[PDB]
């Protein structure tokens, strides 16, 4: 992503006050439970039948936790996101085969929950901000689809 | 679907907005223009800056829709063909814009509604959102 | 949004199918896995080889289930009902992926009936599936 | 993209085939009858009221060889599909602002029409190799958009 450095800020500035136990959990649980075609990917993360099933599901936060830590990581190199996402593109694309389009929403979930999380602090031009950065890792996650 | 279940956390977080529909539309779009400019595209004749008195009144009208529609959760597409016509004859809007404006909808939705956000209730007024564009789109069939 | 001259489109190029309807399903298929390989993805337990029995009777299958939407246009969601379940339940497909499978049908109706293979008609076919496969995928939103 | 030789060959082969001054138009116009909000692109050509109407337009049809020509220009340059593209990726992202999924509906048709033609001859592999070109194509008009 380019980013105006007032973005770049901001956007950091926001991360930092973010608990990445938590949100890393509601993120990729929400996902599962908006878009439930998306589970097919996490039979083994057991019960997923219910929006509460699929919050308490540990192993569901256990792996949300490992999502926001690449988005830190890409978050950092927003310079050069084919590098930190490249073993990503891998997974994803080839060995999973999950559709592009998800990315995209997985993006968009972390943006509704930060913006449940911050309230007022998380304003347009913010929320503009991380649509760019999500974007941005989107795309980089496909590559490996050409 | 709206199964009875949707249409419920969808009144009571519609209802939880109440008077404030109006300044959220607002934001709403405000958050489209910034957040997605192929979207500008489409209000040519209005100022659309930060203040813009236009982009709030435009919000309470589309505020004021996505109510009647609340009311009619059940038979929107009575409620909504007027809108519809203009959209999809009148407009041509890009039917993509649609899945836009509802992700900036959500996103208003849930920095206000802090208590009031919970995974099942983001994913009835996900759908509830979802239902309005495909009425809105409907006369591109 | 199935309007009458619609209905009628889709009747006759179902209509001019016939018999052919169970190939046709097949080549649909073919297509699909060879133009969109990570759908291959659902059909592990088959033989996605140039010449299945089991694309071969497959194929038949859709087809004929098409042909019974086509027959019940204005009951689809009724007439699809187990179908729906199928598709979102239990085996959950992307969504994105009745895109794919559809412009194939359409790429393969067109080969087959260049003559009936008008605009118009593409217009209204493409509707038709359209609504199938929302039809199939209500069970998600 | 990439295509084998005998991929790259066939598409080529039945490319050769093709008659230009009719399936640009074809194709543009079918796009705008089956996806009618395209239309808005396109209202200085006059008459898009009916599928005749649009099917029979002479700016429809004039510009329709506009379009085929850089399909063609990209067929002989499948490698460079970005470079080749570039500044129809300005026109169109920067000037225009179409969405990028209606290039996919445009090539999505341009196969349509490809089948219509062609019929048996337009087997399941050569609609396989032509669906990598068309979203090669699609992808590299998009690219200023990443
Ligand atoms: C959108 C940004 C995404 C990021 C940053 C991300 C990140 C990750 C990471 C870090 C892993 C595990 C890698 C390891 O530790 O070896 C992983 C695995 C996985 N991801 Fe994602 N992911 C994303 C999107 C998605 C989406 C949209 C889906 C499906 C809907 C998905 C499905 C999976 C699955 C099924 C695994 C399983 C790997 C395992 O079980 O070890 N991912 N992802
Ligand atoms: C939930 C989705 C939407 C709702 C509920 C909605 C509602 C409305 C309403 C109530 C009006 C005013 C009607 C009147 O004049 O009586 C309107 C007009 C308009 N809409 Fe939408 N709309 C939606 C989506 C969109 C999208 C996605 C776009 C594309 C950017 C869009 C662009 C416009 C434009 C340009 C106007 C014309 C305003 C004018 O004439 O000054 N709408 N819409
Ligand atoms: C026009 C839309 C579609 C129709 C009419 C349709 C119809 C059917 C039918 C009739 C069956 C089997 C019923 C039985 O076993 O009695 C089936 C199964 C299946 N469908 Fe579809 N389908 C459609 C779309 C899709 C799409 C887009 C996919 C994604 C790849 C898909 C994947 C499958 C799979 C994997 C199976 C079951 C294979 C098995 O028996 O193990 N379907 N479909
Ligand atoms: C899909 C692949 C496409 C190709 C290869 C293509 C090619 C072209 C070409 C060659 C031009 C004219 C530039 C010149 O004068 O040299 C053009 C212009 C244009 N294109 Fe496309 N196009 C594509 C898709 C689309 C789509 C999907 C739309 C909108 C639905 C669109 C809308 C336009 C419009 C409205 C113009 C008018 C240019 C002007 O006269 O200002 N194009 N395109």
């Amino acid at each position: 992503v380019h980013l105006t450095p007032e973005e770049k800020s901001a956007v950091t500035a926001l991360w930092g006050k973010v608990n990445v136990d938590e949100v890393g959990g509601e993120a990729l649980g929400r996902l599962l439970v908006v878009y439930p075609w998306t589970q097919r990917f996490f039979e083994s993360f057991g019960d997923l039948s219910t929006p509460d099933a699929v919050m308490g599901n540990p192993k569901v936060k256990a792996h949300g936790k490992k999502v926001l830590g690449a988005f830190s990581d890409g978050l950092a190199h927003l310079d050069n996101l084919k590098g930190t996402f490249a073993t990503l593109s891998e997974l994803h694309c080839d060995k999973l085969h999950v559709d592009p389009e998800n990315f995209r929403l997985l993006g968009n979930v972390l943006v509704c929950v930060l913006a449940h999380h911050f309230g007022k602090e998380f304003t347009p031009p913010v929320q503009a901000a991380y649509q760019k950065v999500v974007a941005g890792v989107a795309n980089a996650l496909a590559h490996k689809y050409h | 679907v709206l199964s009875p279940a949707d249409k419920t956390n969808v009144k009571a977080a519609w209802g939880k907005v109440g008077a404030h529909a109006g300044e959220y539309g607002a934001e709403a779009l405000e958050r489209m223009f910034l957040s997605f400019p192929t979207t500008k595209t489409y209000f040519p004749h209005f100022d659309l800056s930060h203040g813009s008195a236009q982009v709030k009144g435009h919000g309470k009208k589309v505020a004021d829709a996505l109510t009647n529609a609340v009311a009619h959760v059940d038979d929107m597409p009575n409620a909504l063909s007027a809108l519809s016509d203009l959209h999809a004859h009148k407009l041509r809007v890009d039917p993509v814009n649609f899945k836009l404006l509802s992700h900036c909808l959500l996103v208003t939705l849930a920095a206000h509604l802090p208590a009031e956000f919970t995974p099942a209730v983001h994913a009835s007024l996900d759908k509830f959102l979802a239902s309005v564009s495909t009425v809105l789109t409907s006369k591109y069939r």
